[PDB]
């Protein structure tokens, strides 16, 4: 059955011209490739695990797309926060995300990056207690995660080294994921309590009472005061070597930096794009706590870099560090509506009809989102750019003998007239 | 009237620190914020004068200590939790370091977290460190309270360090 696909495409535009929000249209086709990103993958000829993974993207790219659009677009103007300098940094922190949008974008798309990172299943066998086995075998005269770095690691036995790498790589993942709740909770539930207390460290100071524009999300102080300190100590220790190389990438993460090139070397555009906006975010909020003189002197213990990139750079450096997958037509599509550069490239990939035919999601895709854009936002894509793309997906309907919903796509043109 | 070297001085001071009202310039939203405002301002200001006080004490303690656990534990106790912190991170203790970053928010995950991590040791825990203990006994928020107890560091410094 299932070249039945278009039908649900066409499908839900049907439904939209005829309850006469149009962000549900997007909704849908998320939902539609998704669906059929499942149909391919169950069981199938492996010839379909490719085309199962573009539908997965295509998925993904759709949800991408509510993500921004409805961001950018339902953008009706709420309050402006009036802080004073009593303030604590976690308020001016919020305030830095709600008044400047360009920054909020590159969180939205971090949180659609996290959204979609996989995560390993939970370990099995997990043991009772931590270090268990260096304890047993006596040589461990203190307890704590610091001792065999405070002289050499022949301390700790070889297996439970093994334990601390599959605890901190599943950690890791999780905390790529956003899964941070997880995160804590299998820190506490495996005896990993320093730990767990460093993954608090990760929240800025709010105290109800003074910051009273969230005396509602919050009842109690919470986060922590000294927090630049809190995170080139973080950082410091992510430097330190002698820690599994996984610890030392999580507190890479924690301290907006890159982590280092043993756990890095298998990060994919995802992952490696997400790190980037992660550096940037973190260098950004620091920088606008610094203009405000809400960072104490103190606390600037070590360097950390000042200077954030653009996304427009960043985008250009992980393309270039993964040239195929960056490359790959609806990952583009990704890129370009992350810079807003997407009638930009509907235009484009137009003139392209003018190995885009190649491949069959492109040139159906490209129609639907030039339909949804000025759907949303009419005059978004050039009259003549929807003309072209409907045609040609058009005869396409034609080529695949499903005539019967032909008149739903010209509901845009008076060139409809000629058919 | 008096000079800031006299005892007397240190009388009238701590005095004015406990007692004469503070003022808080700023305007507040209501005025139970102001309160909460008042206290901190009023136990910031206490806590960096028995810190003036306590100060050679424990610097002449630093200067003969010959382990660093134990001096990242005395920076602890002048109330500078970055130069522990920094301690740790350079005798490359750094969980340590994470850890202290936590003292002086009164987080009460953290605090439960030190407490327990502290009962698994004093029920086997074969050998911990003799200052690590200490630095988690002040994570879990009462040190004296407890079991684990500074309360046998009554023998070895002023009370108001204790304090």
């Amino acid at each position: 059955y299932q070249t039945e696909r278009f039908t649900k495409f066409s499908d839900t535009l049907k439904e939209f011209k005829i309850e006469q929000d149009p962000f549900n249209i997007i909704r849908e086709f998320r939902s539609a490739a998704g669906q059929l990103a499942l149909d391919l993958a169950n069981s199938g000829d492996e010839s379909n695990v490719i085309s199962s993974k573009d539908w997965e993207l295509e998925a993904r790219f759709w949800h991408l797309v509510e993500l921004l659009l409805v961001f950018r677009n339902a953008d009706l103007d709420l309050d402006e926060m009036e802080l004073h300098p009593y303030n604590s940094r976690g308020l001016f922190e919020k305030k830095l995300m709600q008044d400047n949008k360009q920054l909020y974008q590159i969180w939205i798309v971090m949180v659609w990056l996290k959204e979609n990172t996989y995560v390993m299943e939970r370990p099995k066998n997990v043991p009772t207690s931590k270090w268990l086995n260096s304890i047993t075998s006596g040589g461990l005269k203190s307890c704590d995660l610091d001792f065999p770095l405070r002289e050499n690691t022949n301390v700790l036995d070889v297996k439970d080294k093994e334990e601390d790498h599959i605890f901190f790589k599943y950690i890791y993942e999780l905390i790529l994921a956003g899964a941070i709740d997880e995160a804590l909770e299998e820190a506490k539930l495996s005896d990993n309590i320093s730990i767990c207390m460093i993954l608090c460290g990760i929240q800025e100071y709010l105290n109800p009472v003074i910051d009273t524009q969230i005396a509602n999300e919050f009842n109690t102080q919470q986060g922590i005061k000294k927090h630049s300190l809190w995170r080139r100590t973080v950082y410091s220790l992510s430097q330190q070597a002698g820690l599994d190389p996984y610890e030392r990438a999580i507190y890479s993460y924690l301290s907006g930096a890159i982590p280092n090139q043993e756990v890095l070397q298998y990060s994919d555009w995802e992952s490696d794009l997400h790190i980037h906006l992660n550096q940037i975010l973190q260098t950004e909020i620091e920088n606008y706590l610094l203009e405000n003189n809400q960072v104490g002197t103190d606390e600037l213990i070590l360097p950390l870099p000042s200077h954030a990139l653009t996304v427009q750079e960043v985008l250009n450096r992980v393309a270039s560090r993964h040239p195929s997958e960056s490359e790959h037509p609806i990952r583009v599509l990704m890129a370009s509506v992350i810079l807003d550069s997407l009638p930009s490239v509907i235009h484009s990939s137009v003139e392209m009809l003018l190995d885009i035919i190649d491949k069959p999601y492109l040139l159906r895709i490209v129609t639907h989102l030039a339909i949804c854009l000025d759907i949303i936002n009419p005059g978004s894509v050039e009259e003549v750019d929807k003309s072209k793309l409907i045609t040609t997906y058009i005869s396409l309907l034609k080529l695949q003998g499903l005539y019967e919903n032909i008149p739903i796509y010209a509901t845009f043109l008076n060139e409809s007239d000629c058919l | 009237y008096m000079e800031k070297t006299s005892s007397d001085y240190n009388l009238w001071k701590l005095s004015s620190i406990l007692f004469d009202p503070v003022s808080y310039p700023y305007k507040t939203d209501n005025d139970q914020v102001k309160m909460a405002l008042l206290k901190k301002e009023r136990h910031c200001r206490l806590t960096s004068w028995i810190v003036s006080q306590i100060g050679p004490e424990i610097e002449e303690k630093i200067r003969n200590s010959s382990n660093e656990i134990e001096q990242i534990f005395l920076y602890l106790l002048l109330n500078d939790v970055v130069r522990a912190s920094k301690l740790a991170i350079e005798s490359k203790n750094g969980h340590l370091s994470v850890l202290i970053s936590y003292l002086g928010s009164n987080d009460p995950r953290i605090r439960d977290l030190a407490e327990l991590q502290l009962q698994k040791w004093s029920t086997g825990g074969c050998s911990i460190d003799k200052n690590i203990s200490k630095i988690y006994k002040l994570l879990s928020g009462s040190p004296f309270e407890g079991l684990f107890s500074l309360k046998e560091l009554e023998s070895e410094f002023s009370w108001l360090c204790l304090l």
